[PDB]
RNA sequence: CCCGUCGCUCCUACCGAUUGAAUGAUCCGGUGAAAUGUUCGGAUCGCGGUCGCGAGAAGUCCAUUGAACCUUAUCAUUUAGAGGAAGGAGAAGUCGUAACAAGGUUUCCGUAGGUGAACCUGCGGAAGGAUCAUUG
RNA sequence: UCCGCCGGCACCUUAUGAGAAAUCAAAGUUUUUGGGUUCCGGGGGGAGUAUGGUCGCAAGGCUGAAACUUAAAGGAAUUGAC
RNA sequence: UGUUACUUUGAAGAAAUUAGAGUGCUCAAAGCAAGCCUACGCUCUGUAUACAUUAGCAUGGGAUAACAUUAUAGGAU
RNA sequence: UACCUGGUUGAUCCUGCCAGUAGUCAUAUGCUUGUCUCAAAGAUUAAGCCAUGCAUGUGUAAGUAUGAACAAAUAGACUGUGAAACUGCGAAUGGCUCAUUAAAUCAGUUAUAGUUUGUUUGAUGGUUACUCGGAUAACCGUAGUAAUUCUAGAGCUAAUACGUGCACCCCGAAAGGGAUGCAUUUAUUAGAUAGCGAUGAUUCAUGAUAACUCGACGGAUCGCACGGCCGCCGGCGACGCAUCAUUCAAAUUUCUGCCCUAUCAACUUUCGAUGGUAGGAUAGUGGCCUACCAUGGUGGUGACGGGUGACGGAGAAUUAGGGUUCGAUUCCGGAGAGGGAGCCUGAGAAACGGCUA
């Protein structure tokens, strides 16, 4: 099961051991999973509504809200746990030669496991509040390549 | 620094208040109260500079420590009282009682009143949620609250307060085709009928107004303040009526005045 | 003093910072409170940001502990932390933080369910206490620990800022999942 | 017209034994003030019934933050140095005559050896040659 | 042997072109300035030297300064003198 | 509802400085004043406006250009 | 003003630099200098060292007067003025400087649904008490020391100082009892649908319930005016406590953007480097810190390191256009107070005209 850390990982508000049934209530009442949309038109995946993983920093189960920059980049690295680093292309405009040259920046991006990814897929990251030292967002929709 | 700062550089002040350059290293830095710093107008200000019954600094704080200036109703003796937007100044010695609104160019103008219609004053509501024992209340962007508001009332609506019951009379919803008024931005001072509405989920929200003549401007949701129901607002105007003339137009009144006067 | 600025700290380069400034008030920590188990109650008012207080408890010995399952909650002795998920040795040392897994005492519980079911684990009181023994549902593995007196108990709070040692009984798969980690 | 050695004076830089020197910074290590938290301690004061209750200094214990000083090490900058040795400048030094004419052995490039000095010679190459040319 | 097509090493005449000119059918289509792209130069010396790095058994290769010095050095062409 | 660049318009955007409108500090560099008539005063006196790379925000345009995509359609209906 | 001229030859056309020409809110220096207006001025080298003086104190009708203080009056608590002293507040602004600092500061642009915020402004605070207790300053008088707003002991007496204190649910023989303001801490529960509020988006605002805390909370305060009912009732203010909103702000934070150097190509990670889980700490987010686990993170689109006679910006000089150079300095932001470090007070300081080493 996903219970694989030493501590008990639960939703919190979520009570589990009510006399009652949780059948014909709203998520996270009466022991039901708790999920939520973030709005903005992002849909909320199946794999989240219907997952059983536990993720404090996951956008739709979590405890964490979207808000600030909206940004798209493509998948540079999957081999952090629940974190990638999505890279971020654009054209810098060199005003002295009237030209453009090409840049880029990494920007660390927190992905709860309703999501899958590989590198060079497709990803929009919502801004959130710091999660780490370096993430300051979280994977809204992913595109596989090729796609 | 490790605080507040408590002054004001003259360069630094807003620039609509028109102080000279050269009258001194500091302007009057305006008290906290219900307006922000940089959308008010200082009593000291209206006082000395605006209707020139003071000509020192010195002098105004003679004039409010007799109690001889009321604002929204209240006696005032603070020099830097944040006057803003639709506050009521009224002395009774000199039977004047005026309204701060901004003119076509985005600059406060005390626009005489009636004796009558110097009674209420016109609010902003910024939002209405439940307050301690699930009491529902409003505020406004005057720093006023008001408990137990009428359900229909909502955020950005306005709301005719008067001065005297403390209560709110009547007020308008916000929605297209009521008159309004710009009260921040290049636009200030500049009144209209609300035409569209373009919403922009996690982002500010775009007004489109359109002048009596046909010029129509944009604007942020939160410099908009509605005047009145359909086109007729429920305050007196000044002469401009938020009609902004362009520099050959006005150029072309001043030579025509020079040529009759 | 202990500070949380990220001056000290390498870039995400893997480079360093030069120091540009001093350490700063408003970024400082202070020393944990390292609670206890033990009858010599102490808490220290702390005077914080603000003018606000928090509160430091040094030694505790009760605590507020609430049954989720029958929605009661009574104040209870603390007789002995068993598990910890950070760090072992805060269980041998019986330190109170947030989380941690403890012994509370079942006394106070068996008063009111004795007087809720009229169990052990006046004509209008009887035809009360026997509707309600008609939807009354006891976990085996919550009654086999009311044998023994102590109830395992989870603290929701934190001591080192409220002052207090608040949690729930342990119940449902979470009881499970922590009594398979103490059955060695 | 013009090349180099040698001889004389001055200027700039380089190499150089001296485990060169000085100055500054940093890393590790050692020692470690003060403060704070904790432990113990109970001078002393107050309040109740010669026992209790409350407050509490010096000092002490552990931990934390951590100046400061002292090693080795590394880096940075500046600098001395017997002697060796490069370049340049300095009206009118010595020895030749290598380059400019087919410059009197056509010149030059790469490479290798040799000679007071320019230079000489071997091998391959170039014309920037002194030949745009032999269906004779 | 004759005519033609594509590709190649070149040559001859010519300026409507270019260039400081020598000369070039490209070195043309450039102040009427822009097809794409790589390398590379910034007065003459000091100097392809010093130093560090790197390659080589060595010979040396590749990379590569500064102090200081100097009003010229240099390219093409013209008339003389030799 | 493939994603962008580009372009158009708009919103936001400190003052001072720069450009610039008005104004006879005697001129000027400046300043932000003043003007009008002769009453217990007036002109609601004036103290405009433009510019403000790049990035970001929002409308219109879709030529040029970049990336992505296509046939065992996981196609459209 | 979209500009050139001298210099290589016997002479010529070039390349090419040297020199000349003009400006600088650009410094110094030389010589000269009548008037008006305007006006920078120990930044550059030494953020080197400093004699002396001054730069932060503060009183309203409204906290506390028995000066053995003054003035004016004449059996009363006081009630004309008021030094001193206690209490309160401020001294975290301003001013000065540019040493450190190269995605850092900073600029435009974001976020706080990630927090604190004296004050201002608005609203909101349940159904011995005819007023408690003990101290202390000024004052008074014994003093010590070479000496300091260095300091000890005794006698007095105040408070808006200090310490106190009137101030629906459950049990149940439906009596009675418990809990019952606000705040604090935890748990359960509601917060619909398309009676029932808001957002692009929150188990959010907020409600109910079970308990919890050894809660600086819920006025033992002051001025003025005197009236209305037959002892009762009552006006206009001042000051203060708590909560929410607001204002004044901070902190942290999103995206993009910075000069020279490769004779700097790898850097980071035992002792945090990148991320995960659980805690601790913080006003709060976060390797901010601890335990455990994973092996990541950055880099020729220049990481890392080095140089800067490098604070950043608004801007300044010169500019046909593009551009080049400069930006210590009065506006904004940051940083420092001989070098470090630590800390008290406080709403706010890692403060230096505060303290400790
Ligand atoms: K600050
Ligand atoms: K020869
Ligand atoms: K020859
Ligand atoms: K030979
Ligand atoms: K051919
Ligand atoms: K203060
Ligand atoms: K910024
Ligand atoms: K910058
Ligand atoms: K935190
Ligand atoms: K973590
Ligand atoms: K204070
Ligand atoms: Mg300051
Ligand atoms: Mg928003
Ligand atoms: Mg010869
Ligand atoms: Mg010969
Ligand atoms: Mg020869
Ligand atoms: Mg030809
Ligand atoms: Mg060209
Ligand atoms: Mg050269
Ligand atoms: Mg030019
Ligand atoms: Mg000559
Ligand atoms: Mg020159
Ligand atoms: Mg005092
Ligand atoms: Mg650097
Ligand atoms: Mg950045
Ligand atoms: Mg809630
Ligand atoms: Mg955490
Ligand atoms: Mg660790
Ligand atoms: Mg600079
Ligand atoms: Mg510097
Ligand atoms: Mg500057
Ligand atoms: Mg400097
Ligand atoms: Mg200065
Ligand atoms: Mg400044
Ligand atoms: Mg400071
Ligand atoms: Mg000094
Ligand atoms: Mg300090
Ligand atoms: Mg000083
Ligand atoms: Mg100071």
């Amino acid at each position: 099961a996903e219970q694989t850390e030493k501590a008990f990982l639960k939703q919190p508000g979520v009570f589990l051991s009510s006399k009652k049934t949780g059948k014909g209530k709203r998520p996270g009442k009466g022991g039901n999973r708790y999920f939520k949309s973030i709005g903005l038109g992002f849909k909320t995946p199946r794999e989240a509504t219907e997952g059983t993983y536990i993720d404090k920093k996951c956008p739709f189960t979590g405890n964490v809200s979207i808000r600030g920059r909206i940004l798209a980049g493509t998948c540079h690295s999957a081999k952090m746990n629940r974190t990638i680093i999505v890279r971020r292309n654009y054209l810098h405009y060199v005003k002295k030669y009237q030209r453009y040259e090409k840049r880029h920046s990494n920007i660390p991006a927190h992905i709860s496991p309703c999501f899958r990814v590989k590198e060079g897929d497709h990803v929009t990251i919502g801004q959130c509040r710091p999660l780490s030292k370096t993430v300051r967002f979280n994977v809204l929709k992913v595109i596989p390549a090729g796609s | 620094a490790r605080g507040l700062k408590k002054h004001l550089k003259r360069l630094n002040a807003p620039k609509h208040w028109m102080l000279d350059k050269l009258g001194g290293a500091f302007a009057p830095k305006p008290s906290s109260g219900p307006h922000k710093s940089r959308e008010c107008l200082p009593l000291v200000i209206i006082l000395r500079n605006r209707l020139k019954y003071a000509l020192t600094y010195r002098e105004v704080i003679s004039i409010l420590m007799q109690r001889q200036v009321m604002v929204d109703g209240k006696v005032r003796t603070d020099k830097t009282y944040p006057a803003g937007f639709m506050d009521v100044v009224t002395i009774p010695k000199t039977n004047e009682s005026f309204r701060l609104l901004y003119d076509t160019k985005g600059r406060f103008r005390l626009h005489s009143l009636r004796d009558e219609e110097a009674k209420f004053k016109l609010c902003k509501v910024r939002s209405v949620q439940f307050g301690q024992k699930g009491i529902p209340y409003l505020n406004t962007y005057d720093g006023r609250t008001i408990r137990y508001p009428d359900p229909l009332i909502k955020a950005n609506d306005t709301i005719k307060l008067d001065l005297d019951s403390n209560k709110i009379v009547d007020f308008i919803k916000f929605d297209v085709g009521n008159v309004v008024m710009v009260t921040g931005g290049r636009n200030r001072g500049r009144v209209g009928i609300l035409k569209n509405r373009e919403k922009h989920k996690g982002s500010f929200e775009t007004v489109h107004i359109q002048d009596s003549q046909g010029h129509e401007f944009a604007t942020r949701l939160g410099n908009v303040f509605t005047l009145g129901k359909g086109s007729k607002p429920w305050v007196s105007l000044p002469k401009g009526k938020g009609i902004k003339l362009s520099i050959i137009e006005e150029a072309r009144k001043r030579m025509a005045a020079q040529s009759a006067t | 003093g202990i500070s949380r600025d990220s001056m000290h700290k390498r870039r995400a380069t893997g480079g360093k910072k030069k120091s540009w400034r001093k350490k700063r008030k408003y970024e400082l920590g202070r020393q944990p409170a390292n609670t206890k188990i033990s009858s010599n109650k102490t808490v220290r008012r702390i005077r914080v940001r603000g003018g606000n207080v928090k509160w430091r408890a040094l030694r505790l010995d009760t605590g507020n502990f609430s049954w989720g399952s029958e929605a009661v909650t009574r104040k209870t002795r603390i007789l002995d932390v068993v598990y910890n998920a950070s760090n072992n040795e805060l269980v041998r040392t019986q330190t109170l933080v947030k989380s941690a897994i403890v012994q509370v005492d079942a006394a106070p519980f068996k008063q009111w369910y004795l007087q809720h079911y009229g169990i052990d684990i006046s004509n209008h009181v009887v035809r009360k206490i026997e509707n309600r023994q008609a939807d009354r549902k006891l976990d085996s593995h919550l009654e086999e620990q009311f044998a023994s007196g102590r109830l395992l108990a989870c603290i929701s709070s934190r001591p080192g800022q409220c002052g207090r040692a608040d949690g729930y009984i342990l119940e449902g798969k979470e009881l499970e999942f922590y009594m398979k980690k103490l059955q060695k």
